[PDB]
């Protein structure tokens, strides 16, 4: 057992409003989630992209070479 | 070289029990039905269904009744050890045109008309694919020869089809008036054939859209219960005494 | 409290038992 | 009115009971507005609109 | 009505391969195959047994081949998708007299010969079953009228068997050279049988011999192994205040 | 809950011991032993089978002589 | 038994190795000495004793 | 200088073992 020392305050959960916080800051969390993780969302899509569209071409001039 | 193999792809067309709120066209089941009966059953087996799935769907007890006793089944042994034939109730199953698969081969060419009970869920793009190639057959592309007894389709992967094209105008006569047209007959007979592939999609899409709805309202009570037991844990305000 | 409870949760095992099985043509 | 609602909430015996018949009434009234919605959006294609139902020869 | 209903009781025969280190008589189990296809199989069936299953019991591999080239066994379909006829091979069951169970009792004035593929694991003490009844046909005992068409056989369940007697003398002729009697026949065809009933048994009497002295090797050991262990608890002295 | 006890308890090794020849050891009075604590238990567990069994191979037998002519 | 302790049942592995030769040789001097019972006490109902063996017509 | 041995003499056991639950002597 860890010996902690600290004061914690608590409201009644029927004394607050539950869902309007959904909606709060909004511009904030928007701006928070696209900040922190763009580079994470850009090493995630641009491989599986770029290959996928690279497949595509590649399978085009393949199939217009074999042509007459 | 490999564009043939793959074979030429099937457009969308916009089907009547496509939607997530879209039944059958019973009308169209019924006629489909018909152009079965007069065209594809020759040769083709449709092993899964039965007389009595028809009732309630394209035809009335009666209707079923009378129409299964027209044909006839083996049946049997009698009390002497004998086989004997009997006309059809509407338990029986509908009647297969060849005794078993080397005798359909040898009928057609030594292909074999694949049974068509599946067949819509049995194929990519099944209902537009089947729509596609039954009123498909067209002259091959310059350069493409087709060996004898063979159809060209660009549907049919490869191309060369063993199937004559047999949808051709007026080759039914449907009891409702409307003309038997090469694509009114494709159309209909797609709908029944997408009916007996999958005959519990209005009872089970029915389900889904009651339960999905109830789910949801069950989701927003869901994230209310969870938000309401830990605003306690977080609007709580704590107080220590470290700083860095 | 012993009575009164009794009877209440004999209400709702009853309505649990028409709404679990839902006989509605059996009141003959 | 105050008489069952001063029993829901202060027995949970009715609050159970308000349970199964809230789950059984408002499952129906779901199941009979899908079924009315489908009906509207579907007409002319149900087995009883079939013009020749009936004559088969 | 009483004694009747139940039948008669059959002896204790002392069957060559009873005892914990008795094996089946391999003549006579080919002797009474040569009882079954010449007076049985006609109306008997034996569907378990495959000509495969005699090779190193009483036939040779040449001999169970040429024994299944003699019948005549229905196969296909051919490519033209027809049902033809080849000879037997060994992989393929003996042959049934009858198409099925109504064929044969139209046959047999309704009465149904049963497979004896299994009949001595298929009967009380079935042994001696099968031999008491084929050999004890005789008269029925005085004011007891048997049904014409059926035949008295008191070890027959209510005594009226539709089976005639088929065990006459010289009914076969045997090719090692044994008089063939009534009480010969029945021996050998019951030896056959009860082959048929268990082929493993030969294997599972040597099994059970020698597990079981070996199990019970083990069993002195478990028993030294345990009182080994138990020694220090059971030999102890234990000194306690207490009297009474 | 542990219990307290006081007690001198001596043991030798299991390899300075006979480990099988107890078991034949005053076989006769482990016979009689058996027999003389369990006598009643025994007569209370077969008299009843073989009583109820006798008697009804006497019923079988008596009504299987009473119906032949 | 003390020799024999000295060789085998000082190290583990070997008196394993014992016990799974003795697995192993054990039993398969019970199966020839069980099949050779049944071969004294079954004499002439062999399969191989069948006289007219080979000589179907 | 015995781990090497307790190896050596676990290895002889391990195939003596599979020797014994497959026999393959009409392999060898
Ligand atoms: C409207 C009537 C018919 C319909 C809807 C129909 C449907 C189909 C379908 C879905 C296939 C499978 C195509 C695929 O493999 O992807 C097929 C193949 C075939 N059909 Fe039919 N069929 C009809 C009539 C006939 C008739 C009348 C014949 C013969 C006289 C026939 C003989 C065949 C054969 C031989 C094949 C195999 C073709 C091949 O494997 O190359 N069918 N049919
Ligand atoms: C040696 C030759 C045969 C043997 C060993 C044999 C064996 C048997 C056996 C074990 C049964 C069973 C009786 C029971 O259920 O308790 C039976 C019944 C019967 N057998 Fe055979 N059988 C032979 C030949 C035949 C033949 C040649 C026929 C017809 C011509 C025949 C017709 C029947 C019939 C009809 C029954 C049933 C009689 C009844 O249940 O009332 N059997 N036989």
């Amino acid at each position: 057992p860890v010996k902690l020392k600290a004061v914690v305050y608590a409201l009644s959960p029927f004394q607050q409003k539950i869902m309007t916080g959904l909606w709060k800051d909004l511009p904030e969390k928007i701006h928070h989630k696209v900040s922190e993780n763009w580079i994470s969302a850009t090493l995630l899509v641009t491989p599986v992209v770029g290959t996928y569209w690279y497949a595509q071409y590649f399978k085009e001039q393949e199939k217009l070479e074999h042509r007459f | 070289a490999d564009e043939a193999e793959h074979g030429l792809e099937c457009p969308n067309y916009p089907w009547p029990h496509e939607g997530i709120l879209s039944s059958y066209d019973h009308a169209s089941i019924r006629r489909g039905h018909q152009v079965y009966q007069q065209v594809c059953a020759s040769c083709h087996s449709m092993s899964l269904i039965s007389y009595r799935d028809l009732v309630g769907v394209a035809y009335t007890e009666e209707e079923a009744k009378a129409m299964a006793a027209e044909i006839e089944v083996v049946d049997g042994p009698n009390d002497e050890g004998e086989m004997f034939t009997r006309p059809g109730k509407l338990s029986d199953r509908l009647p297969e045109p060849y005794s078993n698969e080397s005798a359909a081969r040898f009928a057609n060419g030594g292909a074999y008309p694949p049974d068509l009970s599946l067949v819509t869920k049995a194929r990519h793009n099944g209902q537009n694919y089947v729509f596609a190639l039954l009123t498909g057959y067209r002259d091959p592309p310059a350069g493409i020869s087709i060996r004898e007894g063979l159809h060209y389709n660009p549907y049919f992967p490869g191309g060369a089809i063993a199937m004559p094209k047999m949808l051709n105008d007026e080759a039914v006569e449907y009891e409702d008036g409307t003309p038997a047209t090469e694509a009114q007959m494709g159309k209909d007979v797609v709908s029944f054939l997408s009916w007996a592939a999958e005959p519990e999609m209005e009872e089970r899409k029915l389900m889904g859209f009651k339960w999905i709805f109830l789910l949801s309202l069950a989701l927003l009570q869901a994230a209310y219960y969870r938000r309401l037991k830990w605003s306690v844990l977080k609007s709580r305000k704590l107080v220590l005494d470290v700083v860095n | 409290i012993d009575i009164q409870a009794a009877a209440g949760w004999g209400i709702a095992a009853a309505a649990g038992a028409i709404w679990v099985v839902q006989p509605f043509g059996w009141i003959k | 009115f105050e008489g069952f609602y001063k029993l829901i909430m202060r027995r949970n015996s009715v609050y159970v009971t308000f349970i199964i018949a809230g789950a059984f009434f408002g499952e129906r009234a779901v199941d009979y507005g899908v079924h009315k919605l489908w009906e509207r959006n579907n007409v002319g294609k149900r087995y009883e609109d079939i013009s020749v139902l009936g004559q088969r020869p």
